[PDB]
């Protein structure tokens, strides 16, 4: 949404681009647009859902 | 100088003019071709007259 | 949220 995706090789995070501060990737940190075919150089991993704890209510 | 991939530098330059950055990545080959064609026309433009 | 609150 604003920031950059980065990884310590094992895990994927998003950060603000002018100071390293890792955030867990979530559907409020990010926005959807279309499908994995068109983006050159995309990667997989999970995106976590902030509603999931109350999906488990 | 902090290295960054050139497609991501353009994504953050689009994000600087009120265009959501997915508009770049969904069109990257077309945007690269528009730039490559446009910079080609500069050589002919400069060649045409002093 | 409303389709998720169908749970
Ligand atoms: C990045 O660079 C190397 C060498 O050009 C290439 O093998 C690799 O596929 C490239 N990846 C992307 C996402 O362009
Ligand atoms: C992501 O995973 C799918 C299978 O779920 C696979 O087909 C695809 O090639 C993977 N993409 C990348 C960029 O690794």
């Amino acid at each position: 949404r604003e920031g950059v995706f980065v990884s310590n090789g094992t895990h994927w995070f998003v950060t603000q681009r002018n100071f390293y501060e890792p955030q867990i990737i979530t559907t409020d940190n990010t926005f959807v647009s279309g499908n994995c075919d068109v983006v050159i150089g995309i990667v997989n991993n999970t995106v976590y859902d902030p509603l999931q704890p109350e999906l488990d209510s | 100088a902090l290295q960054i991939p050139f497609a991501m530098q353009m994504a953050y330059r689009f994000n600087g003019i009120g265009v959501t950055q997915n508009v770049l990545y969904e069109n990257q080959k077309l945007i690269a071709n528009q730039f490559n064609s446009a910079i080609g026309k500069i050589q002919d433009s400069l060649s045409s007259t002093a």
